[PDB]
């Protein structure tokens, strides 16, 4: 199924000491350097990548203009919004300096950390 | 009696701390997955998704694999050495004219070079926690 | 075939695409004003 | 003659010393922390590809609602 | 007309295909179970 | 009269233990390979047997 690490294991507030605090996946506090720097670099890639997508949009209509046929071919118009819609809310960086992306990462690395701690508690309960 | 004793921490947080160099990758990567989504090629729900499912599964996996290298580690350091136990009494028997001095060094090499094997023995067992999680993405992807 | 000029304009004319590519414009723009506006608070 | 390695030889010996007891092929056991470890990894790596499975099940019925087909065309029944 | 709805109708209808279908679900679903059951078992 | 007798020793040690390593690969790429049987993917009736 799925399970959450022990409170005690040091992996997490080493994980928690290094990146600082992360919302919802874990509590610790430590050098908060962390979630300014990646929330200044998240807002330096949400504008590059604004640049970028104009560029895109401008070589979609394009190669688009190319082909004459309206509502496009290239792209699908009912999931062009919706998927504009998640990316940009999955690069917004919260007061914590950090966007939910991010967040959906650190879930994954503490599960991991799960794995490892349910193998490591088998063979320990063996020995 | 020292370098041995302490050598798996050693080299268990070198792969722990090629871990962390994992996370620092991931959630650098992780923005540009974000961008990736927004991109305006095709219709799927990941867009360049190949990158954020493969640095993901590594991320993932990682420590388990880790720790499977480490448990095996321990599991090979002791057939290697009686490997090694069977095979050095015999494999210098001719050896030890072989007379006075020469029956001297000779004893001296055989340790020379028993502790010396042993000394790498267990050390490639370590190159095993270094060597299957890496090794395993080659075959998911 | 016609001009470039034509097909964008019949692109924006359908009223379901310009509305869909003003809205997109808007997440656009609203987007690097974030970039911009968190770029100097952070400074 | 039949591929059958003889009983003296040492490979066997340590090969199975080394993974404890392997039904049908080795005979003896050592340190069994082997049998735990592919236990505890066999079935955390079976409950992996179970959510892949039915992952790649949802993938495989969209591209076949997608198509009109029955059961996909890659995928048989 | 059609539509997924039709579509997973017409698969579902289907004698055959849908028995097998299940079928593959029952094992997938007692795989997890016992899959818990020796995660529950080793912890 | 000392390395050379005993060195190839030391460098069969060494390919027998590659050869072990080797083996443990196998032994936790077995679970990967034989999940691949629910994958038709290929032409091989194995799915993702290579």
């Amino acid at each position: 199924l799925s399970f959450a690490p022990p409170a005690s294991d040091l992996s997490v507030v080493f994980l928690g000491n290094l990146f600082g605090v992360v919302d919802g996946v874990l509590h610790g506090t430590g050098s908060q350097i962390m979630g300014n720097m990646f929330g200044v670099f998240n807002s330096a890639v949400l504008a590059l990548g604004g640049i970028i997508i104009m560029y895109t949009l401008m070589v979609s209509t394009m190669n688009t203009a190319h082909e004459g046929q309206m509502l496009g071919q290239k792209w699908s118009s009912i999931w062009i919004p919706l998927r504009s819609t998640f990316g940009l809310a999955l690069l917004i960086p919260k007061a914590s300096g950090y966007c939910m992306m991010q967040v959906f990462f650190m879930w994954v690395i503490v599960q991991g950390v799960g794995a490892a701690d349910k193998i490591w508690e088998a063979a320990l309960s063996y020995l | 009696a020292y370098y041995i004793p302490v050598l798996p921490y050693m080299i268990f947080t070198f792969g722990s701390f090629a871990w962390l160099i994992a996370v620092i990758e991931a959630m650098v990567a992780a923005p540009i997955v974000a961008l990736g989504v927004t991109h305006p090629e095709g219709n799927e729900a990941f867009g360049k998704g190949e990158f954020a499912i493969m640095i993901l599964v590594n991320v993932f996996l990682r420590p388990s694999l880790m720790i499977i290298g480490y448990i095996a580690a321990i599991a090979l350091s002791y057939v290697g050495v009686w490997i090694l136990n069977a095979g050095f009494d015999h494999a210098i028997s001719y050896i030890q004219g072989y007379t006075g001095w020469a029956g001297v060094y000779a004893f001296f090499f055989s340790i020379l070079i028993y502790t010396s094997m042993y000394l790498i023995i267990v050390q490639k067992a370590f190159t095993l926690i270094a060597h299957l999680p890496d090794k395993v993405l080659r075959w998911i992807g | 075939m016609a001009s470039k000029k034509e097909n964008l304009k019949s692109l924006f004319s359908n009223t379901r695409t310009r509305v869909i590519i003003i809205f997109t414009a808007a997440l656009l723009i609203i987007a690097v004003v974030i970039g911009f506006f968190k770029i100097r608070g952070a400074t």
